[PDB]
């Protein structure tokens, strides 16, 4: 059978990376926005196969009509921020989450937090600091995971691949169970 | 446990094509929506 999983959050986030760099295990040498794109990959589980469906959408407001006509029986969503982007973290709150809610009710979600690597770069946290801001701690995301209905929250960096595969390999489970 | 995921396929590729002024390589269901 075939596993639905919808990659959703704001801007800038990281969501296209996450799924190439998984997928085929390569970094994307440009950045380019995404409308919409379908990826397909084979997982095996316990000895049966699966086609996982990666559906990576666009994060930008312009398509709040159109991102959502591609939701229909999806089986887990990835609701991503960037760990060094407050804004992003808010909208997860804010727009995402009551926007995957609304359309399917009863699918569950993983909260992600994208671009780990990015943490401990002293110009990340001096263009944060500009703004009198910080990175998204572990902690706080957390808690945002268990209040807002997360199955759980995981992290990682599609550039290290720091717990990219164990993102991807939560979904799957929660697609399953 | 889970397999590294394998034979890749990029299946839709959905762009604004501004020669043509109009999206391209859509999905069916934003297909009759937008053309
Ligand atoms: N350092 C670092 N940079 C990343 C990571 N993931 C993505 N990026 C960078 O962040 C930028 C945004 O990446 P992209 O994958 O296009 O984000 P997106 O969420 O798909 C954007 P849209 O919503 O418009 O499709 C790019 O410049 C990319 O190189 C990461 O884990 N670490
Ligand atoms: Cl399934
Ligand atoms: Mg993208």
């Amino acid at each position: 059978q075939t596993i639905k999983c919808v990659v959703v959050g704001d801007g800038a986030v990281g969501k296209t990376c996450l799924l190439i760099s998984y997928t085929t295990n390569k970094f994307p040498s440009e950045y380019v926005p995404t409308v919409f794109d379908n990826y397909a990959v084979t997982v095996m589980i316990g000895g049966e196969p699966y086609t996982l469906g990666l559906f990576d959408t666009a994060g930008q407001e312009d398509y709040d009509r159109l991102r959502p006509l591609s939701y229909p029986q999806t089986d887990v969503f990835l609701v991503c921020f960037s760990v060094v982007s407050p804004s992003s973290f808010e909208n997860v709150k804010e727009k995402w989450v009551p926007e995957i809610t609304h359309h399917c009710p009863k699918t569950p979600f993983l909260l992600v937090g994208t671009q780990i690597d990015l943490r401990d770069d002293p110009s990340t946290i001096e263009k944060l600091a500009k703004n009198k801001q910080k990175p998204i701690t572990p902690e706080t995301a957390e808690k945002l995971a268990r209040d807002l209905k997360a199955v759980k929250y995981v992290e990682c960096s599609a550039l290290t691949q720091k717990g990219l595969k164990n993102v991807f390999d939560e979904a799957i489970l929660a697609a399953l169970e | 446990e889970i397999s590294a995921p394998q034979n890749f396929q990029h299946r839709v590729h959905t762009s604004f094509d501004p020669k043509e002024g109009k999206f391209v390589g859509l999905p069916p269901q934003w297909q009759n929506i937008l053309d």
